[PDB]
DNA sequence: CTAGTTGATCTCATAAGGAGAAGGAGCAGAGCGCTTGAGC
């Protein structure tokens, strides 16, 4: 996808912004999720 | 009914040790008025009997016509065992012993003050500290009682809350053999009694007698 | 100590930003002393 980067990103960084530019969240998963991409995509279906 | 006797009674019913015997019992002049019919002359035995030296009438702020009265041995008596022990005790002792048995008048002016009194411009200070010298304007000050605050305060949470139910009453009215009678709430401290006397004299209720007693009826 | 004089000194006179922080509004609900108030 598109992150911030960047002088941007940095002033985005040195005053603390309430409202990032480009939040995101990197989620790991823990069992059989990880390796098959069927309950992986039902996780993200869960999740958005 | 007797000024003389009207004050006096009010005095039994203020609640003395409610206030740890700090501020000096106050009686309202709207409570004076309930003993004494007559109004028109109630004002005029206070009047000769203010100037007689055994009365004190403050004028206090809940209302525009709010005047307190406070015994003068008792204002005196007070108010050393209050000043006293306090960097404020200093010339307060002067305006007992010069201001006081010299002058009745509820409200000082600047010159007055200053002049007939010979006050300085720092000590006023120490007045205004506890509770001795209010704030009329900026040229006259009334006369003020140490430790007010509390009593309005309860005052006025007092008279909201008998005026409220008196209202919230079945077909607006309430025996007053039915205030004496049941408990009084928690909600004022001050005194069922104590209050019930003001709103006559504040004419917020009209002691409208019948056989059941007296009844008191919210102005139509 | 007293007048007289000399300057100072004054007075009066005629005409196609933003991000954030701070205040206040309005509604929304919780709680509680109260005032009944009526079922067993």
């Amino acid at each position: 996808k598109n992150v911030t980067l960047g002088v941007p990103r940095l002033k985005e960084l040195i005053n603390i912004s309430k409202k990032p530019k480009t939040p995101s969240l990197t989620v790991f998963l823990l069992g059989q999720s990880a390796r098959d991409a069927e309950r992986a995509k039902d996780i993200l279906c869960r999740l958005e | 009914g007797s000024a003389r006797a009207a004050v006096s009674e009010l005095m039994q019913l203020f609640p003395r040790g409610l206030f740890e015997d700090a501020l000096p019992p106050i009686v309202l002049r709207s409570q004076v008025y309930s003993l004494v019919p007559d109004r028109t002359v109630a004002d005029r035995q206070l009047k000769e009997l203010q100037e007689q030296g055994e009365i004190r009438i403050v004028q206090l702020g809940f209302d525009l016509d709010a005047h307190g009265i406070i015994f003068t041995e008792d204002y005196r008596t007070r108010v050393l065992k209050a000043c006293d022990g306090r960097p404020y005790a200093g010339a307060v002792q002067k305006f007992l012993a010069s201001v006081l048995p010299a002058c009745g008048d509820l409200s000082f002016q600047q010159d007055q003050m200053t002049q007939t009194f010979g006050f300085r411009d720092s000590e006023i200070t120490h007045l205004v500290n506890a509770g001795v010298l209010t704030v009329r304007d900026a040229g006259s000050w009334w006369l003020a009682v140490p430790g007010a605050g509390r009593f309005i305060k309860y005052f006025v949470k007092g008279r909201q809350a008998v005026l409220s139910m008196v209202r919230k009453a079945k077909y607006r009215e309430l025996l007053l053999s039915e205030l004496l009678g049941r408990r009084a709430p928690v909600v004022v401290r001050l005194g069922l009694t104590y209050h019930v006397h003001d709103l006559i004299g504040a004419q917020l209720v009209d002691c409208i007698s019948t056989t059941s007693g007296t009844l008191l009826r919210l102005p139509e």
